[PDB]
């Protein structure tokens, strides 16, 4: 009766032993020679498989990296957290990458910028670019046929009723596909904190641009004169705002002849709102303050200051050694 | 004369409407009052104007110097006073730098213009210099400079020069009248080009439907055995460069290469005629045989016109519009570029002014592909457009490149023969542009 | 200035006269004589079944294309062609619900689920026959039942050939014209009408001679090699309609010459093999479906040499 | 050489892989042997009981069935005229009250559509087929699975002196004629074939 | 003639994917491209041939004399899976190239029904050794042919405008159903 | 919190027949009726529970080089146990099943979930995942079998529905019927998920 149990145990044990010995003697010969750098980076990447960063797929970064050909923030979909994770795996500091959103720099509707010749063909922006360079009255304006919407994989672009595309700030990962896929080179990336943008991609002179569209940049030069910090420049008869030096004083939007800059009059006006606790009545603010909206006598706490008008500025977080001045948006609406 | 027949594989037979203008005798045009001379009259780099407001020029005066090797000077067509230098509408739809100028009224010629001599006095370097100085470009549509083509590289061997007298497009009968009336100038230009290149074989490609042109060319050749004339089967796109070279010489131009690799130098008949005219008289290129036709024109005809005359003036010269046009085309139906306004000056490379009415411009909306396999059966490059178009519409540029989308000549046969009224050549052009842009961005 | 409202396009600005609607109308015009002979031999019920199939196909396509928010494209006459070719496959004793179910399956699953017209990969009218034959064999087995004497047919001529009972076969000429004592599907009584329709289609340029000519040639060659009568094998069965109107399908046949030649050779070989040695009395549907399955391989392996490339010898990627 | 002798003392991975696999396989084999000892006899007992109740259903007139020796099972199979029989499985003789009442034969089929089907045929002593039953059929459902049920009633009460023939029709024109199942004709010609071997065996046994 | 009949029945008449419901998960998972389909076919062919040989030589020599028909499946697994592991090892280093980890489908060659099913059928049908190898090779070639044809059809359907709801796996299932409908014509062939 | 989350993930969100696309041979081969689908679902659920529990309990002794032989040996032992038990108890289900009862070892779901989740997780989490995924597989098989039986036999669980004169769609229980039904069902599920 015993042998009926010893026979299958012995047979299966012999088979398992010889097969395991063969597999182990083959495994050491069949050596892959891999490094522990690809397996620990697969859950850090979002794995969206969206080509706007370089190599196809999202499994290509964990075949690269050991060559230094790409930066830590090469993947914009993951963002600051993924960049910091990759940097701390590689052992270096992670930069403070500001989140960016795709934005159209053309505000032209079918009523504002009418066409001059009806178009026949496929409903696409590149196909319209082929047919004698677009059917729009403005040569550089947005066609509105929806190529940027069909390329974006996160469904963050909705074609509006006026023909221009609107980008939802919550669903945009700044992958950069729509920027490359727009034939008119209109789609750009703007920081989320930036509101004052020059929304006209027109390179023509004054009269032609004014005839083509009702909100066209004519390179008059009033916005440059209004700007104090030197952040907006007129090149190729078009205005462009440098987002690094722009402190959002909301003065270029006021002095534009035809509201070419996307902004509203609600800004600043805080003539040195000073916390009473952390200033020693130093009296370094009433001296000039160029427009002279601070003047007082030494200003022992609490500060006796009349608030009537200001410049906005937004730079007085460095003039105070104790940081007593607070900036708050306090205007109409 | 041993007249030989040649043809190629593939193509279409569109309904050539060469009856309303072919039998009508060629006329001339009146002296224009004002002309717009653009600075972009060629495929190369644009020129830089030197005349300012208030100046006075004559015929043949230099207006813009070349900028680079592949660039050509631009001459004033008519003597007069320049009134403005500004951006003006262009045949490509954009606005380009240009000089507008009203004419004096008596057409005074430049005293510095002199004849260049004869055929035996003119050597290859001087021929190239005269071609560059005369402002002669490719009159076949591409507007490529001729002096670049005539300057062959030392690493490439060429043995024959081929004249392209085969107008494969409908409605265009300019070259027919040119070889009918000025065959001797065509022969002289062919001889000059053959002497400039340094070869001994010359061929002429003429379709068999123009027997009068064949007889005129045979009479003009004489007893010269070094030049031959070929009667080709009436087909489209038989007039193309690769198809003509395959039909005449039998060689095939390699993919992504030039006819210099095949040992051939091909020029339009009009270019040779202009070269001979400039050698005889010394005047630059400022006139062209332009045909105005279509079902929206009262009296379609072929006329000699200057360079810089707007479309409206020549259209008014041809009797004006009979009805309201639905399409104005600067060229043939299969290769022309549609227009927005009729205030655009004529080019050096414009071949025809075609006016389609509203009834003839109505094309049905594109529909689903039925996989009939007629686009593949008419390709002269033996491609399969039903795959390239579908890959281009789905944003797959890698498969477009893998399906040889860069070998297309944009002849329009595939989109002509398609029963579903699809647009196959525009998607292929999209794929070509995106592949070239990706190559530029990657480097 | 005057507002000249023009039109803008790339190329070409002139187009051909033909279109999809013209192609399908000419196909139906070519199919009409077979319908006439079917109405003559059987009666009004053949025309009623054809009308039922046409109405079912048109309604199914219209409803499905409207429910998907797509533009309605019942004007290209593809659904009518599919319905007619499906009604030509049915017996005279098939009830109406068989035709309705077949039309719904052909339009919905085979055609509309893959994208629409010309975007499928298999033959719809033969897929709707390969589904009704396997689902309801009792109704799809007894094809045609009434001669003028009502009881002197028993079996149909193609099954008698496989059973070896050649003593009751038609004398190889009545079976051609289709007048007395021949009984098959609705549109297979006469082969002369189908031949006339195929000749008209060849003349109009809609179909190419390669597939029908090579199909009939290889069937004749195989039937002569084995030892059977080739004429009886081409004329009898659904060889004529399958070769002319169904093997020459647009969305399921190769687009090149070599592809069409190989496709026709394979269709004929598989048809003859299934007929002589298989379990079915005929094998046109299954051979055509098998060669529609293997069509992309033939398309991939038989591409024409592009102008310029001189056969690079597989050494530019190593 | 040999990857530094399998990284010197690291031959233990080669040893322990095989040892672990051996232990796991031995444990699994011991469990399987124990459960086989637990439930081996129940399977064959259930099979015998199923065959017994199937035999009881076919022949109700028999008090008990006696098994003929298998040497005889080959002996009649050898000479009564089948090319490669290989299917005359078992023959049982019914017995009731001192007299033989009939026979039961588990023969068949020859060649089915999708394999082989085992049909049990019971023939009474006076020469009347009392019924048939299918006990093993790997046929496609809906077509070949319909052969067990009402159709079997076509084989009851018929004489046992001539072979049966299958006909495609809805009219019973002959005594030895069997109507085929609609849509499944290959299966209907295999069960009747098994009945043909059964009646041949009964005819040999009656002599 | 008999071996040719076995090969024909294994490839065409009784194709494993399209007529026996064996080996469908990799038939639907890796058939997106022709090249990966061919690689899968070659790997499955080698695995199936070696498995058929080894389980035949172990079934009629070891298990049958000792009356151990209840362990059979387990034993076959220890013959199949280990070999597949070696195959997974071959695809990476032995040949210095070919560099393809298929992804959640190379370990499933052990789990493939067409690999163990052909081994079980090959003893259920009582075939000889040469017949065993021939039937295994025929089943492998049938699997390769089916997966190659399916990959070609899917690469064709890559250009068709299939609806967004049916993109991916439902269209693959519909295509497989239509392929089975087409392949139904070989049923009942008695050569 | 993770136990119910894993169970719900196995039941609805994973659903190996409808989303994961695994275990398709017994899905399309035995779902000609609801009873056979229920039996396959229960057997697969029991085998999956046993194999996942054993593998997650033996995660510290199995190296990465011989993982497949040990995994499929444990799975095959459990499958043989279950098959012999159902041979002893339920002969009708085994007779209706046939070749696919030894082929439970080659169900892709079992080894996929062994190598994906059961190897690198605890006993309780793996047990919850096995319970949820077995319930999901059972529900999918029951739904598919009910639809196929309704269309091709006119009955549910053996009780006839469309009277007695109904002529069945005989291709419904054929392999093409199963393929088409699964394709249409997955398409409907995808459409409902995307539109919600
Ligand atoms: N009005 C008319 O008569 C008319 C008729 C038909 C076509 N066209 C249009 O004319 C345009 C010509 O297109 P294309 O495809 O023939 O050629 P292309 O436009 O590519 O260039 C023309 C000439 O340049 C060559 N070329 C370019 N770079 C060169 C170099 N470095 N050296 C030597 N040669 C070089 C070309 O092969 C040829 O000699 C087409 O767009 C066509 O559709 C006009
Ligand atoms: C589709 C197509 C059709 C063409 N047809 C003509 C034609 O009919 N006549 C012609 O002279 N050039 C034609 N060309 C241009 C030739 O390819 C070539 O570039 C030109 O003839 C050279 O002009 P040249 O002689 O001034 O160098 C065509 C080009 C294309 C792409
Ligand atoms: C020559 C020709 C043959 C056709 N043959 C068939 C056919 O059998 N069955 C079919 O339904 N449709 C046929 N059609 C219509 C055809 O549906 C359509 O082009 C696509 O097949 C859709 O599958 C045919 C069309 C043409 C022009
Ligand atoms: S952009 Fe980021 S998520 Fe997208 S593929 Fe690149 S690395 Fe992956
Ligand atoms: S809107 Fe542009 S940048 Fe933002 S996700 Fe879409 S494609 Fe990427
Ligand atoms: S932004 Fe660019 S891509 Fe988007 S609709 Fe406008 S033109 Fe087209
Ligand atoms: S003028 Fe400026 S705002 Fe108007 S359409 Fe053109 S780019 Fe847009
Ligand atoms: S103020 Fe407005 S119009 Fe003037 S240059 Fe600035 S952006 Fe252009
Ligand atoms: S918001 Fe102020 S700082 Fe920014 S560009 Fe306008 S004027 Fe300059
Ligand atoms: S610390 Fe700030 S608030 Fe105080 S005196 Fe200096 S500048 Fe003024
Ligand atoms: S930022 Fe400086 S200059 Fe501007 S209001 Fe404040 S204190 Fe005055
Ligand atoms: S694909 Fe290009 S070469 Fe071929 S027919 Fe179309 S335009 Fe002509
Ligand atoms: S000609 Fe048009 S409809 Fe025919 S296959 Fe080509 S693209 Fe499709
Ligand atoms: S192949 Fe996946 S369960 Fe059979």
């Amino acid at each position: 009766m015993l042998n009926a149990i010893l026979v299958p145990v012995g047979i299966l044990g012999v088979f398992g032993l010889i097969f395991g010995i063969g597999l182990a003697i083959a495994a050491k010969v069949f050596e892959v020679y891999e490094d522990p750098r690809v397996p620990l980076v697969r859950a850090a990447l979002p794995g969206a498989n969206c080509g706007g960063c370089g190599l196809p797929g999202c499994d290509a970064l964990a075949a690269n990296i050991v060559g230094g050909s790409a930066a830590i923030d090469a993947c914009p979909v993951g963002g600051a957290s993924c960049a910091a994770a990759v940097a701390e795996i590689m052992g270096m500091e992670a930069g403070s990458a500001v989140k960016k959103v795709a934005t159209v720099i053309c505000q032209g509707t079918c009523e504002t910028a009418p066409n001059r010749a009806e178009y026949y063909g496929e409903m696409d922006c590149r196909e319209a670019m082929i047919a004698s360079g677009g059917s729009k009255g403005c040569r550089y304006g947005c066609l509105g046929y929806g190529t940027c919407k069909a390329v974006c994989p996160f469904d963050a672009i909705v074609i509006g009723e006026d023909g221009l595309p609107k980008v939802d700030p919550e669903k945009c990962t700044s992958c950069g596909k729509c920027v490359e896929a727009c034939p008119k080179s209109i789609m750009t990336l703007v920081p989320e904190a930036q509101e004052v943008i020059v929304k006209c991609h027109n390179f023509d002179k004054g009269k032609i641009a004014r005839l083509s569209c009702t909100t066209a940049c004519i390179a008059c030069g009033a916005c440059v004169k209004a700007c104090r910090f030197d952040a907006i420049t007129v090149e190729n008869n078009c205005a462009k705002i440098d987002y690094d030096k722009c402190r959002q004083c909301y003065e270029c939007v006021d002095k534009c002849p035809m509201n070419c800059i996307s902004g509203d009059v609600e800004y600043g006006k805080s003539t040195a709102y000073i916390i009473e606790e952390n200033c020693i009545a130093c009296g370094l603010c009433a001296k000039n303050c160029p427009v002279n909206a601070i003047t007082g006598e030494i200003k022992k706490p609490p500060y006796v200051i009349d608030h009537d008008m200001c410049i906005g500025c937004g730079i007085c977080f460095d003039k105070c050694r104790k940081s007593a001045i607070e900036m708050r948006p306090n205007k109409t609406k | 004369m041993n007249v030989k027949h040649g043809t190629f594989k593939g193509g279409i037979h569109p309904p050539y409407r060469k009856e309303s203008t072919a039998e009508v005798p060629l006329g001339f045009g009146k002296k224009p009052e004002m002309v717009i001379i653009p600075m972009s009259l060629h495929i190369g780099a644009p020129c830089t104007p030197i005349v300012k407001k208030g100046d006075t020029v004559f015929l043949g005066q230099r207006v813009g110097e070349p900028n680079g090797f592949v660039s050509v000077p631009v001459h004033a067509s008519v003597s007069g006073k320049v009134i403005a230098v500004e951006e003006r509408p262009h045949a490509s739809g954009d606005r380009v730098m240009s000089v507008v100028i009203e004419s004096d009224g008596l057409d005074t010629i430049d005293p510095s213009i002199k004849p260049y001599g004869t055929l035996e006095d003119m050597d290859a370097d001087a021929i190239k210099k005269m071609v560059l100085n005369a402002g002669i470009v490719g009159l076949g549509g591409a507007t490529f400079p001729t002096h670049v083509k005539l300057a062959i590289p030392p690493d490439k061997k060429v043995d024959c020069v081929v004249l392209n007298g085969a107008e494969c497009e409908p409605y265009l009968t300019a070259d027919h009248h040119l070889m009918t009336s000025q065959a001797e100038k065509v022969v002289m230009g062919l001889k000059l080009a053959m002497k400039s290149v340094g070869v001994e074989k010359g061929f002429i490609g003429v379709e068999d439907n123009k027997t009068d042109a064949i007889e005129a060319l045979v009479k003009a050749i004489g007893n010269d055995s070094r030049l031959e004339v070929y009667s080709l089967h009436t087909k489209y796109p038989q007039g193309a460069e690769k198809q003509l070279i395959a039909a005449i010489t039998g060689r095939e131009v390699p993919s992504g290469a030039l006819p210099a690799d095949a040992g051939v130098v091909v020029m339009n008949v009009g270019t040779a005629a202009q070269i001979a005219e400039s050698m005889i008289t010394g005047l630059p290129l400022y006139k062209r045989y332009l045909t105005c036709t279509g079902d929206a024109i009262k009296n379609p005809q072929t006329i000699e016109i200057r360079i810089g005359v707007p479309f409206q003036s020549v259209i008014d010269q041809c009797g004006g519009f009979s009805s309201e046009p639905g399409k104005v085309i600067s060229g043939g139906p299969m290769m022309g570029v549609t227009q927005f306004v009729t205030d655009i000056p004529v080019m050096k490379g414009t071949s025809g002014i075609l006016c389609l009415t509203k009834e003839s411009a109505k094309i049905a909306t594109p529909s689903n592909c039925i996989h009939c396999g007629k686009c593949v059966g008419v390709c002269p490059i033996h491609l399969q457009p039903l795959n390239i178009a579908e890959y281009s519409q789905r944003n797959m540029w890698d498969k477009c490149e893998s399906n040889n989308a860069m070998d297309c000549i944009e002849c329009g046969s595939c989109s002509y023969i398609c029963p579903a009224k699809r647009t196959l050549v525009s998607s292929i052009r999209v794929a070509k542009r995106e592949i070239i842009a990706q190559r530029r961005k990657g480097n | 200035m005057n507002e000249l409202n023009l039109t803008v396009s790339s190329s070409p600005h002139i187009r051909a006269k033909h279109s999809t609607a013209s192609i399908m109308q000419n196909v139906i015009i070519a199919l009409l004589p077979a319908l006439a002979v079917a109405g003559y031999v059987f009666g009004l019920w053949a025309l009623a079944l054809v009308a039922i199939c046409v109405i079912s196909s048109v309604a199914t396509e219209a409803v499905i294309q409207k429910l998907l928010k797509k533009p309605i494209t019942v004007n290209d006459w593809s659904a009518v062609v599919t319905g007619v070719l499906l009604a030509f496959n049915l017996p005279i004793n098939a009830p109406w619900w068989i035709g309705v179910v077949g039309s719904v399956f052909a339009i919905a699953i085979v055609k509309q689920c893959f994208g629409g017209l010309g975007q499928n990969f298999i033959n719809p009218a033969l897929a709707a026959r390969a589904f009704l034959l396997a689902s309801w064999p009792g109704h799809m087995t007894s094809t045609a039942y009434i001669p003028l004497t009502d009881t002197v047919t028993t079996a149909t001529p193609l099954a008698l050939l496989k059973a070896g009972e050649t003593g009751s076969m038609p004398s190889t000429l009545d079976l051609f014209t289709g007048l007395n004592g021949v009984y098959g599907c609705i549109g297979e009584i006469s082969a002369l009408a189908l031949l006339i329709g195929g000749l008209y289609l060849i003349y109009k340029g809609i179909i190419s001679w390669r597939i029908p000519t090579i199909y009939l040639l290889t069937i004749a060659i195989f039937a002569l090699l084995v030892g059977q009568d080739p004429i009886v094998h081409m004329v009898s069965g659904g060889v004529m309609l399958g070769a002319f109107f169904m093997a020459t399908d647009y969305a399921s046949s190769p687009v090149t010459a070599k592809g069409q030649i190989i496709y026709a050779i394979g269709c004929g070989l598989i048809t003859m093999i299934i007929r002589l040695y298989g379990g079915y009395p005929e094998g046109c549907s299954y051979s055509i479906l098998l060669m529609n399955v293997a069509t992309p391989l033939i398309e991939r392996f038989t591409k024409e040499r592009i102008y310029g490339v001189t056969k690079i010898k597989k050494e530019a990627k190593a | 050489m040999e990857t530094k002798e399998k990284v010197q003392i690291d031959w233990k991975v080669v040893f322990k892989l095989g040892l672990i696999l051996f232990v796991i396989s031995a444990v699994a084999a011991c469990a399987l042997a124990l459960t086989n000892y637990v439930t081996a006899g129940t399977i064959e007992e259930m099979n015998v009981q199923t065959n017994t109740v199937a035999r009881q259903e076919v022949l109700p007139k028999a008090a008990d069935f006696e098994a003929v020796p298998a040497k005889d099972v080959e002996k009649i199979a050898s000479e009564i005229g089948m090319e490669k029989p290989e299917e005359l499985l078992e023959v049982y003789i019914g017995k009731s009250n001192g007299e033989v009442v009939g026979y039961t034969v588990k023969t068949g089929p020859t060649s089915g559509y999708a394999g082989e089907v085992q049909v049990l045929t019971g023939i009474s002593a006076d020469g009347v087929i009392t019924g048939i039953t299918i006990i093993k059929s790997n046929e496609t459902p809906g077509l070949g699975a319909k052969a067990s049920g009402v159709w079997n009633d076509q084989f009851t009460g018929k004489s046992a002196k001539e072979e049966l023939v299958v006909v495609k029709g809805t009219t019973k024109e002959g005594s030895n004629e069997i109507q085929a199942i609609t849509g499944s004709t290959i299966t209907s010609k295999a069960v009747t074939s098994g009945v043909n071997m059964s009646i041949q065996v009964y005819q040999n046994l009656s002599k | 003639m008999t071996l040719i009949f076995i090969m024909i029945s294994a490839i065409f008449v009784n194709n494993f994917v399209l007529s026996r419901f064996l080996g469908i998960c990799p038939f639907l998972g890796v058939s997106k491209q022709v090249e990966t389909a061919v690689g899968m076919g070659v790997a499955v062919t080698f695995v199936m041939a070696l498995a058929s040989a080894i389980t035949y030589v172990v079934q009629y020599a070891i298990l049958d004399p000792l009356s151990l028909g209840y362990l059979q499946t387990i034993a076959f697994i220890l013959i199949i899976a280990a070999l597949v592991q070696l195959v997974e090892m071959i695809i990476k280093k032995s040949s210095p190239s070919l560099y393809q980890a298929l992804g959640v489908y190379l370990p499933l060659i052990t789990t493939n029904c067409a690999v163990l099913g052909v081994a079980l059928i090959n003893i259920q049908n009582e075939y000889n050794f040469i017949e065993t190898i021939f039937n295994g090779v025929g089943a492998a070639l049938g699997f390769t042919l089916a997966i190659v044809l399916f990959a070609g059809i899917r690469e064709r359907l890559e250009t068709s405008a299939v609806p967004k709801a049916l993109e991916g796996f439902p269209i693959a299932l519909l295509t497989a159903g239509l392929m089975a409908i087409a392949f139904l014509g070989f049923s009942g062939m008695k050569l | 919190m993770n136990f119910m989350k894993n169970l719900t993930r196995g039941i609805i969100r994973e659903n190996p027949t409808f989303v994961l696309v695994l275990g398709m041979c017994p899905t399309l081969a035995v779902t000609t009726s609801a009873i056979n689908g229920m039996g396959m679902g229960l057997a697969t659920m029991l085998v999956l529970i046993g194999s996942n529990v054993a593998i997650s309990a033996l995660r510290k002794v199995i190296p990465d080089n011989i993982r497949i032989p040990a995994f499929v040996v444990v799975i095959a032992s459990f499958v043989t146990i279950v098959g012999m038990l159902m041979k002893a108890y339920v002969p009708a289900l085994d007779a209706a099943l046939g070749i696919f009862i030894p082929l439970i070892v080659v169900n892709c779901i079992i080894l996929a979930r062994a190598e994906a989740f059961a190897f690198s997780n605890g006993i309780a989490d793996s047990f919850a995942d096995a319970v949820g995924m077995g319930l999901g597989f059972t529900l999918a098989l029951t739904i598919l079998g009910s639809i196929r039986e309704i269309l091709g036999a006119g009955s549910i669980f053996g009780f006839s529905l469309f009277g007695a004169a109904y002529e069945p769609v005989l291709l419904m229980i054929l392999p093409p019927g199963a393929f088409l039904t699964l394709g249409l069902l997955i398409g409907l599920i995808n459409w409902k998920t995307k539109k919600a």
